[PDB]
RNA sequence: UGCGAAAGCAGUUGAAGACAAGUCUUGUCGUUCGUUAAAAUGGCCUCGGGAU
């Protein structure tokens, strides 16, 4: 998940996800929370879906 | 997120062993015939050679007092169970007994007879009492208030008694070997001078121990046996040596893997380790420039770095040693909460690992051949690039120049059977990649011509093996 | 720097106040001061480990 | 010392109101015992404090220093109506019954106040008392007919007559509890004291001394003296069974107290004690009360409730697992 | 509930209806980075059987791993064997021991068997 | 004698519609965000954001 | 009587703070322990602390968020390349059997600039296109850097720089009409220059001078209005 | 299943089983508050 | 694509419609029917007042 800073361009990462990730979102009046879906590409049997609700402040799992 | 996962690139009693590493080398006079370690810290090791005994310092490995008033050659330093008193026989037929440290004073000298005496022990359970055999075939109990009469005179050994051993727990029991090949065991109790029995052991006894309570165990001639005094007859026995067996140590309860250790002396030069919870198999062995003719090894109460001594008849005695902002250490012991969240930096990366984990796969295959790298892990580097599907791309930006490190390596890594199917995978692919260039290049072609003639060498070594294997088949 | 090295100013006369802190108002090598919002209350803390209340009465 | 400053139960037992200080004013708080209330009566004035608490049956009425009192109900969190008398004197002390409210001042000034009404009805002053610092209204019938005053000794008064009627040898520290058990039977204790005096009010002998372990700071009798718990200075709390039944001193029977799973005593300033049942009160933090209810008929002698408190507590994170690995990551793989 | 999902296993608690865990049971390109593009056609190793002992003690593990396409030994494929412990009040296990091509090169064992009660305690297998 | 029932779950629910993009994510924090509703395909559970448990 | 008196420090006291609203006091040092007492002048009991492993507190604070009275929380750095966040609202403060903390740790590409987290200040800024209100977290760089933060998300929102090396700062604020005001960030050099900037317009330059007579400054503070030892409760308080 | 039941696993990853006074208000007030 | 073992053994790719480029010839498909049937320079975090 790479996080762009749009004034200098820059940006943040956090590798290393359970899957490729299909959706992102900033979640909370200030930004609190990123909920992510995650995909688990290796399974091609099913689409295996697994939602990811991280903290903002340090990107550590709050809720998978 | 995970943390990134790290690149993954003999027997527990043996590893102990090898621990031993530190080898000084030390000569002598004369022979060493015996040596013994002083039971108490700092447990400094006494070695009887020509006329004098020479104690060593166990954290220094040099000696700290040296025994010079023998006129003639001495054979024993045994000290007492508590470590002050040491013992020593001389050819004269003269035990003298010293204050261990203090060479000058003289405690206590008794003449055992006119022959050569050659085993001096103190009696582990008592300490009064000092036993001594001389070439007289008798093995006089002395003590040390009676200085002018022994206590016990034990007889009937029709040859030289080199060998006394006490058995721990029974303190009446005293066991002595001739060079009759007779284990002779005494009984201190009763009137003695006639022992209980025999053990024959069919060559001259050269050393007697008690491995334990119940179990005695004896070197003579080319072997040592067990012997189990409940039943009266040897339980094991191995003859693994060559030369004649010499002397034998046993150590209990020490922080090895191994509960219990069995030396043994060999005259062939070998010394090796024996395991008594493993039916006395061999476990360990070193080898030395000549005949060794004593061993020991530390107490099992070491306190400090372990010792184990070997004397060889030229004199050289053999040490192997196994080596044993005022607020800001507050650590919060009076505080409600603790919260820890550091985490310790992972261990230090290979240069090969970071170009890896960096994706720089051209330079990850450079690292692999360098000076001085490991052959199995280089194998590594080229076992990863593989696996993640980056063989032709470590490969395209090379010329003559670049390549011939990697060819190299292939010259030689064809050759182990390891590597050879590796090799094969990369050696196929720059054929593929660089046929033109090497056409204009006239180094690469020497590099394949020999490559060629390896791989066909190595293709006689493979139908050479199936043969053996066909005939191996056939046998059974 | 120094012990005892604290003073206060009144505003918007720029003043020094002259009675307080005195040679026996123990306050040490000061290296933390606090007003707290409303009472009138001034803490601080010193090198040694030791925080001190002292109470405004105007407030 | 103690962060609550005073402290008194419901005359029912199932809320307590106590009285803290914030920073430099004085803040009046309500707790339900049975089992938290952020809601607080703040003094805007330093200078002001509460001298007296006392439940009126959902109001307490506050003495204050300032010379009036102060009518507090709990529900509005606000005073609905200030009695003040006309000096400025600090209340020493505050009784009720039904409309009936009696007070003194530090001048030694009685004075009576009609709830219904909200009008002083009268004041007057004592000759032969020169101190006050205790006010108990007798309970006889359904109006006062006597009231028990004590400063250092202690006085039967008769409001008709406007005049003393009998007086008890008192302790020789200012009175600092002049409950009544029953009729006829009162006790009294001092500052800094261990004794407990019961008088008869009609003759004036000391019935018995119950004697307590360490110095007594509040007291609650049950029933009709059917049994006595005293609070000590130290933290511990005192049972007194059947004081009224060698005979002059008696001792506590029963000692209950509370210590933390490490090892620290929590003191108990405050408790209740009903039929059967007892309520300890003791505080956490630096001033939050924490309540326990236990038979007392059943408890052993020497009794100690053990509590659990946060003590180098490792912290647990619900998001991470006992080495810091996220509980979302996958584990890796290790030969 | 162990579900042998490809090259790891997910443990899920079904009374609970909540996943207790997600192990990485072979080696190759799990976690170390994202594939993308011709990285995406590498296959990692497959977890093909899963068995636990009947004491419950010991899990049993078999692996196919691939090799990567366009190279000479692009068709041998590696069989594994493994064998894992977990004392009862861990959550991971601990790979003991591995068997590289068990039963030869390029033979799967199709089957694997624990041992009953009776014979070495439950401490046995099959591999057919 | 026997009978079967469902006990498990099964797989999150998603919008699982071509088009949109961004939008996948159907789950809700709650207002005062201290619980996430997440519908599933048979079910819809409430998790506790700071306990990290499906409180309902 | 002495605040440390009912628990002592084992050290010296590097930081001091009163709660903006409550009756407590904070306190901090490199013992590496945030001790908590409730300040009634008398007792001074110890409310809570919390022992930080390897993170000795050079400075730490109290923060309420100026709209959300019910937000509370803790921030603490100190001689690390991190800081500490302690989530003390609703009942963690007393109650709870465990504390809320994060780590910031992420400057988001401006790793350079900053080698410490030891001096910082909290503030707040008003997203004045949107009207929403949020606390900032303020740095000390190395080349005259200042580095904002956000106070939630940890998000990098801007950086000022001024010339010779930054010696302190302070935060100043101008109410502007009813519900607005604007946050100015005072930076000052060794040699006596004063920088303002406009945190609510990417943090440009509005005014430079000079201080008169100053070499070797080593300070700077705002007083008589809204400031980190007097903060307010409403935006009309500022 | 160790126990009597058998457990089994549908498509749509189902597992299913086959087996065998004034103080009263007073305190609802002081809650509300 | 089907069966099979991992070895292999059999077999499979067509009709349109729309558009872009050249200038009538070619490509492409966020389009249909049927058949078991490479390449936008773009690489994965931090947490080291007093004595006198």
């Amino acid at each position: 998940m790479s996080l762009w800073q749009l004034e200098t361009n820059s940006q943040q990462f956090l590798p290393r996800l359970n899957g490729i990730i299909i959706d992102c979102q900033v979640l909370g009046p200030q930004g609190n929370y990123y909920s992510l879906i995650l995909q688990m590409t290796e399974n091609n049997s099913n689409s295996d879906y697994q939602f990811l609700l991280l903290n903002a402040s340090d990107l550590t799992s709050k809720l998978s | 997120s995970t943390a990134r996962p790290r690149i993954i690139t003999t027997t527990p009693e043996q590893r102990y062993w090898r621990q031993y590493t530190s080898a000084q080398l030390v000569k002598e006079h004369n022979s060493v015939t015996h040596i013994s370690f002083n039971p108490q810290h700092p447990h400094d090791f006494a070695v009887t050679s020509s006329t004098r005994v020479q104690i060593f310092s166990s954290r220094t490995r040099q000696v700290i007092k040296t025994f010079s008033r023998f006129k003639d050659v001495v054979y024993s330093a045994s000290f007492r169970s508590d470590g002050k008193l040491l013992c020593a026989g001389d050819a004269t037929g003269l035990v003298s007994v010293y204050d261990s440290y203090n060479p000058r004073t003289i405690l206590l000298s008794i003449n055992a007879s006119t022959h050569p005496t050659h085993v001096t022990k103190f009696h582990t359970q008592d300490n009064k009492i000092l036993a001594t055999a001389s070439d007289d075939r008798v093995t006089r109990l002395w003590d040390i208030s009676n200085a002018y009469e022994p206590q016990l005179e034990l007889t009937g050994a029709t040859d030289y008694v080199r060998t006394l051993s006490f058995i721990p727990a029974a303190p009446h029991l005293v066991a002595t070997g001739s060079y009759d090949g007779l284990i002779r065991l005494y009984d201190t109790r009763s009137s003695g001078s006639t022992p209980i029995y025999s053990l024959n052991h069919d060559q001259p006894v050269e050393n007697v121990i008690a491995v334990s309570p119940t179990q005695i165990v004896s070197c003579g001639g080319n072997n040592f046996k067990v012997w189990d005094l409940t039943s009266n007859k040897k339980l094991y026995e191995r003859g693994n040596f060559n030369k004649a067996v010499t002397c034998l140590d046993y150590v209990e309860n020490f922080d090895s893997p191994m509960q219990s250790a069995l030396i043994a002396s060999s005259l062939d030069g070998h010394v090796k380790v024996f395991d008594p919870l493993d039916n006395f198999q061999v476990k360990f062995g070193w080898k030395f420039s000549g005949p060794v003719l004593s061993c020991a090894v530390s107490p099992s109460t070491a306190q400090g770095n372990r010792h184990l001594v070997a004397g060889l008849s030229s004199g050289l005695l053999a040490i192997r040693t196994k080596k044993k902002m005022r607020g800001s250490e507050y650590q919060g012991d009076q505080e409600h909460i603790i919260h820890n969240d550091k985490v310790r930096s992972q261990r230090r990366m290979r240069a090969f690992e970071r170009n890896i984990n960096q994706f720089k796969w051209s330079e990850a295959l450079d690292n692999a051949f360098v000076p001085g790298m490991a052959k199995e892990l280089t194998l590594t580097v080229l076992q990863e690039l593989r696996k993640r599907g980056k063989v032709r791309v470590a490969l395209y930006g090379r010329d003559e120049s670049t390549l011939e490190p990697l060819l190299n390596w292939c010259l030689k890594g064809i050759e182990d059977v390891r590597s050879a199917s590796i090799v094969a995978d990369w050696v196929a692919v720059v054929l593929e990649l660089y046929g033109n260039t090497l056409e204009s290049s006239p180094v690469l072609q020497e590099l394949m011509i020999d490559l060629k003639t390896k791989v066909r060498h190595e293709i006689h070594k493979s139908k050479e093996a199936q043969r053996i294997e066909g005939m191996l088949q056939l046998l059974t | 720097a120094v012990k005892d090295a604290l003073r206060l100013v009144h505003l918007p006369s720029c003043s020094v106040f002259s009675n307080w802190p005195t040679s026996g108002t123990p306050l040490g090598k000061v290296t933390s001061v606090a007003f707290s919002p409303s009472g009138g209350l001034l803490a601080v803390g010193n090198e040694q480990g030791k925080v001190r209340l002292w109470k405004l009465n105007h407030y | 010392d103690s962060p609550v400053l005073q402290s008194a139960y419901d005359p029912s037992g199932q809320y307590l109101c106590y009285v803290t200080v914030a920073l430099d004013k004085q803040r009046v708080g309500v707790q339900p015992t049975q089992r938290w209330n952020e809601n607080f009566l703040y003094l805007e004035d330093s200078k002001l404090k509460v001298t007296c608490l006392k439940w009126v049956n959902v109001a307490i009425i506050l003495g204050m220093n300032n010379g009036e009192i102060w009518l507090y109900s709990v529900l509005a969190n606000e005073v609905t109506y200030k009695f003040t008398t006309g000096n400025s004197y600090e209340i020493k002390d505050i009784d009720l019954m039904g409309n009936q409210l009696w007070c003194i001042d530090s001048s030694d000034a009685f004075y009576q106040f009609d709830l219904l009404q909200f009008k002083l009805l009268q004041h007057f002053r004592i000759n032969n008392c020169v101190q006050l610092n205790k006010l108990t209204i007798v309970p006889a019938g359904d109006s006062v007919a006597q009231l028990l005053v004590a400063s250092h000794s202690i006085s039967l008064i008769d409001i008709e007559e406007k005049k003393v009627v009998m007086t008890f040898p008192g302790h020789v520290s200012p009175v600092s509890t002049l409950q009544v058990i029953t009729n006829e039977f009162f006790i009294s204790g001092a500052e800094g004291d261990r004794f407990l005096n019961v008088y008869d009010i009609h003759s004036g002998m000391t019935k018995c001394v119950l004697v307590a372990e360490s110095d007594i700071k509040e007291l609650s009798h049950s029933g009709q003296a059917d049994s006595i718990a005293v609070t000590t200075e130290d933290g511990s709390l005192e049972i007194f069974v059947d004081p009224l039944v060698g005979n002059k001193s008696k001792k506590s029977s029963k000692k209950i107290q509370i210590v933390s799973k490490d090892g620290r005593k929590v003191p108990i300033y405050n408790a209740f004690i009903n039929k059967d049942l007892l309520n300890v009160s003791w505080l956490q933090n630096a001033t939050m009360p924490y309540f326990k209810n236990l038979q007392w008929r059943e408890i052993p002698n020497e009794y100690t409730v053990e509590i659990s408190l946060n003590w180098n507590n490792k912290n647990k994170s619900a998001d991470r697992d006992l080495h810091g690995k996220d509980l979302a990551s996958a584990t890796n793989y290790v030969e | 509930l162990y579900f042998p999902h490809i090259s790891a296993v997910q443990i899920f608690d079904f009374y609970k209806n909540e996943q207790v865990n997600y192990q990485y049971l072979t080696s190759g390109v799990n976690n170390s980075m994202g594939k993308v593009r011709f990285e995406l056609n590498l296959q990692d190793p497959i977890i093909t059987d899963l068995k636990f002992t009947k004491d419950g003690q010991w899990m049993i593990t078999y692996e196919i791993e691939y090799p990567p396409n366009d190279l000479l030994s692009s068709k041998d494929l590696t069989h594994i064997l493994k064998f894992w412990t977990k004392n009862d009040n861990e959550t991971n296990w601990n790979l003991k021991t591995k068997v590289i091509n068990p039963h030869g090169i390029s033979v799967p064992i199709t089957k694997i068997l624990p041992s009953p009660r009776s014979v070495n305690n439950s401490q046995g297998c099959l591999t057919a | 004698q026997y009978k079967l029932s469902v006990v498990s779950g099964g797989k999150p629910a998603l919008n699982n519609l071509s088009s949109v993009t961004g939008n996948k994510n159907i789950a809700r924090l709650s207002q005062d965000q201290r619980n996430y509703i997440i519908p599933f395909n048979n079910q819809i559970k409430v998790y506790s954001v700071e306990t990290r448990q499906c409180v309902k | 009587k002495d605040a440390n008196a009912s628990h002592p420090s084992h050290s010296a006291i590097q930081s001091l703070s009163f709660h903006p609203s409550k009756p407590l006091l904070l306190t901090g040092g490199y013992d590496k322990t945030l001790r908590i007492y409730h300040i009634d002048g008398k007792t001074n009991h110890l409310v809570t602390s919390l022992h930080l492993v390897g993170s000795p507190i050079q400075t730490c604070t109290f923060y309420t968020s100026l709209s959300n009275q019910n937000q509370q929380n803790i921030f603490t750095a100190g001689r690390r390349r991190y800081m500490h966040s302690w989530d003390l609202s609703l009942e963690n403060l007393t109650h709870s059997q465990t504390a809320k903390i994060e780590k910031f740790s992420r400057l988001y590409g401006h790793e350079s600039t900053q080698r410490s987290f030891e001096n910082f200040k909290v503030a707040h800024l008003q997203n004045s296109q949107t009207n929403s209100v949020h606390g900032i977290v303020l740095l000390q760089g190395n080349n005259g850097w200042i580095n904002i933060l956000h106070s939630t998300s940890g998000l990098w929102l801007m950086g000022c720089k001024i010339e010779g090396v930054i010696t302190d700062f302070c935060i100043d604020y101008q109410p502007i009409s009813r519900g607005k005001f604007r946050t100015i960030l005072i930076a000052v050099n060794a040699y006596g220059e004063v920088w303002e900037f406009d945190l609510n317009k990417n943090g440009h330059v509005i005014r430079r001078w000079k201080d008169q007579g100053g070499v070797g400054i080593t300070k700077i503070q705002v007083g008589g209005g809204t400031t980190t030892t007097c903060p307010a409760l409403q935006i009309s308080k500022i | 299943n160790y126990d009597t039941d058998f457990i089994f696993l549908d498509i749509e990853s189902t597992l299913g089983v086959v087996g065998t006074s004034n103080s009263d208000i007073f305190a609802e007030q002081l809650h509300k508050l």
